[PDB]
């Protein structure tokens, strides 16, 4: 009888129960699809490799939170107390840890968009968990930032970091964005880049880093299915044939064009201990197993490995030694303290990349001879690189610097004139973006945006002047005597010109 | 009890064991310090695997010899 | 609280240029062609409730726990036994389970409003209202699924509740409200103004809390509000949020608040409207219901009604000058009553 | 030579003018020219290349609030502030893209709706699917055979001058 | 947990010699003189939910956190208007704060628990036990205070709940066999097993369970479930380690489970007549309540009466050999019913 | 915390032993006499609930109750 | 009536007089860290020193 008889034993229900029954949540209406423009159709069947529900989320994070953060915490209070940190890794740390905080929070958006992109509810979930992921790590940024705004967008690195970091995440069909965000982004350069990360910075006696990076590991392989679900779900679309590779390697072109530079400039130059030249790491990481493995093992999905991939290994070789040419001729324009390479440093760079002395070694060289690193220089490397001929160009699309009479790197410039502007391109893979799509790519850099102007007033606009007043948050050295002011660099008559002009 | 279908063990030393399993899209790896899990990750390869594990090792091997 | 790399040409940007790369066509990264309304300073939003991850975590793993230890001790317990069976069975397994529907499409909404919107407090806001909407559908679903194995014979798969969410007319109004709400619109201040605002606040509250909630309290049901009192505090503590953004910082912005009223009226005026058909074709659930004076007839469900449009004139509509004669709104839905 | 970024006697002046708009006629007319003027690609002139988002801005608000202070809810749900139907304005973009015969023809068609319609003009809503189901169009067409036309014939067909080709 | 000092002279131990320090007159520090009861190994019993402190602190943080969140929403929502002032008023207001006595009675019978029992398991599982009884008395007069601050004129003291416990003959049995079980009594064994395993699970689970729940999810009652919820939660978190400590350690111990089943017998017949003694005192209560057919007429006591022993039976008497004839023991009850 | 705290100073003590040998031993005993302490503390704080009749007094005893056995569940 | 007895570049501790006893605490970087007891003022300070020494030896630790 009901009122009588009945099963007492206890019994809940266990996630993967209600887990079982998402897919079903979803209803056809004719407007049921992605508001966004998208030449695919996500597949409506696909499933989430992870049968976790709101509940579950919330428990399975705050359990890691509530250890995660008291070791945070207790990392942040040792190194409040000790020299610690090598000066020059102490210096790379707030580079990374701003960046990773742009990148968290839009990869909030792109994870949205993603799962606005989808139909089924299990890849919806999917993406949706990514979102939740993005936030929890950009609060672990905030209270990391906490303790170490308008002062970052200044420089010219921030631009290209913003491409491959935000912009490229969020604006385009949403496939290419994916595979800005996870297939190459995540599987190719920051999930390998989070665990070297620790064992680098651990190396300069950076605590911090390590502890938050792994703990941002702890939840990139739901990124990378959230990447190959993207693949899956539109497989069977024949805009896949068409379209996918065409995405594909763009988007790894724009991602491979500031990661490529960059971190090898961070590492090989924002660290004393080197754990092993930048051009093997790349090779290994880009070509032989993102490149090699993981994408053969996708073209089971009609996956081929991008077209540019030989470029950018050509270019791969020497860029990020190029690149370190332009963030050292215009260190007062960035928001950290440079160390040019020291007698070690250069005999490494040698062993390593033969060439490196008859080239890099002696410009540094030369401009610690005529004042890099002393404030009553009134020296300037960015101004004797125009009185020699040595313009720097700023690549349209990727924002990238370029300075083709110093680069031992595979560009080459191409100036082109459109509807009464001049624009300048770096590569053969950029050009063919810009010339295609002319819109998607107007972005102002900053030879545009400061043009005649003396560099002491850009900078002090800017607000890259401490507490103090007169003194300069970047610096070309980092020792903690003979410190640049705004009145150090006014020294030195330093006017943006417009390297388009001579065209 | 390994084979083909199984994880692989691709550290062991006195204290620190690392395991990693192909799950066809990505690979899964899990470090263990004296019997306890303490870290979880991912590569695109076994390959990679090892690499990442070395790394880090190396960091939790440094806090260790940091505490003598 | 300021991470979104926002130019001058957006109110509150700090940063200046073109986006790095656009949408083929031109489309902004971000771009206040993204919503009708215009403020001073989109990074002006708090959540009343400082709602950051590590709290908004912490706090539904407890909810979390604490639902699987009050499971295990409830089917130990047997409390299932005195419930009205017609209720559970032709009630409660059938119409609360076709509003797991209701919510799961609220949630979806959020989708392109976590996109769109122009500032992190309102990102995250968002996504924690959305995500406690899809919580809501799957808390429904885990009852049902905790009840079937208490009850022999109990089907908890969804078919029935999807078949009455997508063809029963007690929710076709319901049903369009929320696909309009979702797939209709982008504008992200409409969406979530008109999702949690007027529609939630208005039907949502009487599906929620004046019938299943306050009937399930009348038939004998000691389950089901054990999970109602979960969706009632998620929907109090994202009230907190959407008052703050719309009435505090939008429609009394120092400069565009006369302008963002009447975009807010608008809105509402239509959604209201949408919102009194929900419910006058979901007050005719009532004829399936066994009578009780006070609460399943005439005279009670004037009362609920008069408490829905009532505590929303209050809270919502008369702070934005929106007005709103009660009596005839809950005459608009008497209409279906329909006894 | 140039002046600060945030603050500068162009966007004072402009602001000048903009607040001397008093009519949604007046204003619509005045966004339109100035978009075509000065956004995008094929932008009549580069003059205003650093100031005209932020003054863009500032026209968006003023035409906005004029559209609220002189316009009935019904106009401001379903009609472009140029007077026309919001829907027809949809169909008949949509129509003008699907039948483009190239992507060029494709990319001027979405560059000018934009241009001439751009929030406030067109409704939100009616704008951001317009937009969206161009964007769809214009991709189709500009992502097929991407790399076919070599380097040397794109730029013929952007109609570029080309200043310069490092060796 | 084998941390307490036990001599091979107490089961189990593994130290020697007499205590360092005895009562005048020479009770030892531990001894087996606290109780009837005899086994092998008093260090045997494994609480099943094995809640050491962390865990059983965490899990009573986590309810203490939520119950604060789900009332600002409560307060917030209006839902107390649809209860029925009279239940309200007269029924829960006074006889469910007498409730909180009874509850704060079963606390107390714990103190002489925790300092004369004879393993540190034990020792542990008394006072969490002990502790959700005065949770159990403090939550209802924290609902009673919740209801204070909504409905003008309610009066959340203590004074009327106090005389209404104290002298009102609805809770004359009860009271009495609290005070017996808490002062009348020391054998720690037979306080644990009274306590939880005879009188709490029959007339405390026919008040808590049966009367303020099940009839609150009749009378409109959409506050007062939610603090059942955690009562009964953890009554059944206890009768776990009751069951294990008395059932498989003691009833079942190699060498003497014949003869703790004795006095285990022994204790249930006299505490079960006290049980029914208090529950016919109690059913007097439904002479004052509105009559719902199936919940407060003659049937439905009978039914509730037919659970509460039906369920006792299985979950204890049964598994000491007590028999109990669950038909005599509810028309025993009802003797007491008026109708 | 104390528990998260508890956790990565024990991991340390681990690998090595940085802790002087002598005070290595005194560890051992101050940790057993603890034990016991907090253990018997457990029913004493019971003794002294039972001996107070104010239900504040038995309140402030039953929390040391908690406590005590709080640290032994550390132990 | 709060007392401050310490005071560097990193670390305050303050007592209070509760009449029965003393109740101190300890703040480094601003951070409320360890809370405690002692009968007198003076076995207060004596008890924040023993504290603020081993929280010192773990700062010096953590960087030689
Ligand atoms: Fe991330
Ligand atoms: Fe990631
Ligand atoms: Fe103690």
């Amino acid at each position: 009888t009901d009122a009588l008889k009945v099963n007492r034993a206890p019994v809940g229900v266990e996630p993967q129960e209600v887990h079982k029954w998402l897919q079903s949540f979803n209803w056809d209406f004719k407007e049921n699809r992605t508001k966004y423009a998208t030449k695919y159709h996500m597949a409506n069947q696909t499933k989430e490799q992870f049968k976790v529900i709101a509940k579950e989320y919330a428990r399975m994070e705050a359990a890691k939170d509530e250890r995660q953060f008291g070791t945070l915490l207790d990392g942040l209070t040792r190194l409040g107390a000790g020299n610690k940190v090598h000066p020059r890794w102490g210096e790379t740390m707030k580079v990374i840890s701003n960046f990773l905080e742009v990148g968290e929070y839009n990869a909030i958006a792109a994870s949205a968009m993603l799962w606005d992109s989808a139909t089924a509810a299990e890849q919806k979930n999917g993406y949706l968990a990514q979102v939740l992921d993005e936030i929890r790590h950009t609060h672990q940024c905030a209270f990391i930032n906490h303790y170490y705004r308008r002062t970052r967008a200044i420089g010219p690195l921030w631009k290209g970091m913003k491409r491959v970091f935000a912009d490229g995440f969020i604006s385009g069909d949403a496939v290419e964005c994916s595979v800005n965000l996870q297939l190459v982004g995540e599987a190719c350069f920051t999930n390998p880049l989070i665990v070297a990360v620790t064992e680098w910075a651990s190396a300069n006696g950076d605590e911090i880093t390590p502890t938050v990076f792994l703990s941002v590991e702890t939840d990139e392989l739901r990124h990378m299915a959230n990447g190959y679900q993207t693949v899956v779900s539109i497989a069977n679309d024949p805009a896949a044939a068409k379209y996918l590779n065409t995405d594909l390697n763009n988007a790894f072109w724009t991602q491979q064009k500031y990661f490529t530079p960059a971190l090898g400039y961070l590492f090989e130059y924002g660290s004393k201990f080197k754990v092993e030249p930048w051009v093997k790491t790349w090779n290994r990481w880009v070509y032989e197993d993102w490149g090699g493995i993981w994408i053969g093992r996708l073209g089971k999905y009609g996956v081929e490995s991008p077209r540019s991939l030989r470029d950018a290994k050509t270019d791969a070789y020497w860029a990020h030694h190029d690149l370190a040419l332009a963030a050292y001729a215009l260190w007062p324009l960035g928001f950290a303290r440079l160390a040019l390479p020291d007698e070690e440093d250069q005999e490494w760079f040698e062993a390593n990349y033969p060439g490196w002395a008859d080239h890099y070694g002696k410009i540094y060289n030369e401009w610690k001879k005529l004042g890099y690193e002393d404030p009553k220089s009134g020296f300037i490397p960015y101004a004797w690189l125009l009185a020699n001929g040595h313009d720097v160009y700023i690549d349209r699309v990727s924002q990238v610097p370029f300075i083709p009479s110093l680069a031992k790197g595979s560009g080459s410039l191409r100036v082109h004139e459109f509807n009464g502007k001049k624009h300048s391109l770096t590569d053969d893979w950029g050009e063919r973006m810009w010339l295609s799509e002319p819109e998607r790519y107007e972005c102002h850099n900053l030879f545009e945006q400061y043009e005649g102007r003396e560099l002491s007033e850009v900078i002090a606009e800017g607000h890259g002047v401490r507490s103090d007043g007169k003194t300069l948050i970047a610096q070309p050295h980092v020792r903690g005597d003979n410190l640049w002011t705004l009145e150090d660099i006014k020294r030195a008559g330093c006017v943006f010109p417009n390297p388009l002009a001579k065209f | 009890p390994t084979t083909e279908a199984s994880r692989i063990l691709i550290h062991s030393d006195a204290r620190y064991e690392a395991f990693t399993v192909d799950l066809d899209y990505m690979w899964r790896w899990e470090i263990l310090r004296d019997g306890e899990f303490v870290q979880e990750g991912c590569s695109l390869s076994f390959d990679s695997s090892r690499k990442a594990v070395a790394h880090v090792l190396s960091h939790f091997k440094r806090q260790d010899e940091a505490a003598q | 609280c300021y991470a979104q790399p926002n130019p001058d040409w957006i109110a509150g940007g700090l940063d200046w240029g073109d986006w790095t790369q656009k949408f083929h066509g031109g489309r902004p990264s971000w771009g206040n062609e993204s919503t009708e309304l215009r403020t001073t300073d989109w990074y002006r939003h708090r959540d009343p409730a400082r709602r950051w991850h590590a709290p908004y975590v912490k706090d539904k793993s407890e909810e979390a726990r604490y639902t699987q230890r009050f499971l295990a001790a409830y089917s130990s317990e047997g409390s299932i036994r005195t419930i009205d069976a017609y209720w559970r069975d032709e009630i409660l397994n059938k119409y609360y389970g076709a509003l797991l529907y209701n919510e799961y499409g609220l949630f979806n909404a959020h989708s392109s409003v976590g996109r769109d919107c122009l500032s992190d407090t309102i990102r995250q806001s968002a996504t924690f209202a959305g995500l406690d909407k899809v919580d809501n559908a799957q808390m429904i679903q885990m009852e049902r699924l905790f009840i079937a194995k208490l009850v022999p014979g109990f089907d908890a798969s969804t078919d029935v509740p999807k078949k009455i969410w997508t063809t029963d007319p007690i929710y076709a109004g319901a049903r369009g409200a929320v696909e309009e709400i979702w797939q209709g619109i982008q504008d992200w201040n409409e969406i979530l103004w008109a999702g949690h605002a007027v529609y939630d606040a208005t039907f949502g509250q009487f599906a929620r809390r004046e019938f299943f909630q306050r009937l399930a309290t009348v038939y004998g049901d000691t389950l089901t509000p054990f999970f109602t009192a979960q969706s009632q505090t998620y929907f109090q503590t994202t009230r907190g949020a959407i008052e703050d953004l719309f009435v505090y910082c939008l429609a009394n912005d120092p400069e565009f608040g006369a302008h963002n009223r009447t975009f807010l009226n608008a809105w509402t005026e239509h959604y209201l409207a949408r919102s009194v058909t929900a419910l006058k074709d979901f007050v005719g659930i009532y004829a399936k219901v066994e009578k009780v004076a006070g609460a399943t007839d005439r005279a009670g469900v004037s009362e609920a009604l008069q408490r829905v449009f009532g505590d929303w004139k209050v809270d919502y509509a008369d702070k934005i000058g929106f007005n709103i004669d009660v009596d005839q709104k809950v005459d608009a839905v008497l209409a279906g009553f329909k006894n | 030579k140039r002046e600060p970024i945030h603050e500068n006697s162009t966007r004072t002046e402009w602001e000048g003018k903009i607040a001397k708009l008093n009519s949604v006629d007046q204003a619509t007319k005045f966004i339109q020219d100035f978009r075509v003027a000065y956004s995008s690609p094929f932008r009549k002139s580069y003059d205003l290349d650093v100031d005209y988002q932020y003054i863009e801005r500032k026209i968006e608000e003023r035409l906005s609030v004029l559209k609220t202070e002189k316009l009935s809810v019904a106009d401001l749900v379903t009609k472009a502030t140029t007077g026309e139907d919001a829907a027809a304005v949809e169909a008949a973009w949509i129509a003008k893209m699907k039948a483009a015969e190239s992507k060029y023809a494709a990319e001027r068609i979405h560059i000018e709706f934009r241009q001439l319609y751009k929030p406030p003009v067109l409704p939100v809503n009616v704008f951001l699917r317009t937009d969206a189901a161009l964007g769809t169009i214009l991709m189709e067409l500009r992502n097929t055979d991407y790399y076919a036309t070599p380097l040397e014939g794109l730029r013929k067909e952007r109609g570029v001058k080309v200043l310069h080709l490092q060796a």
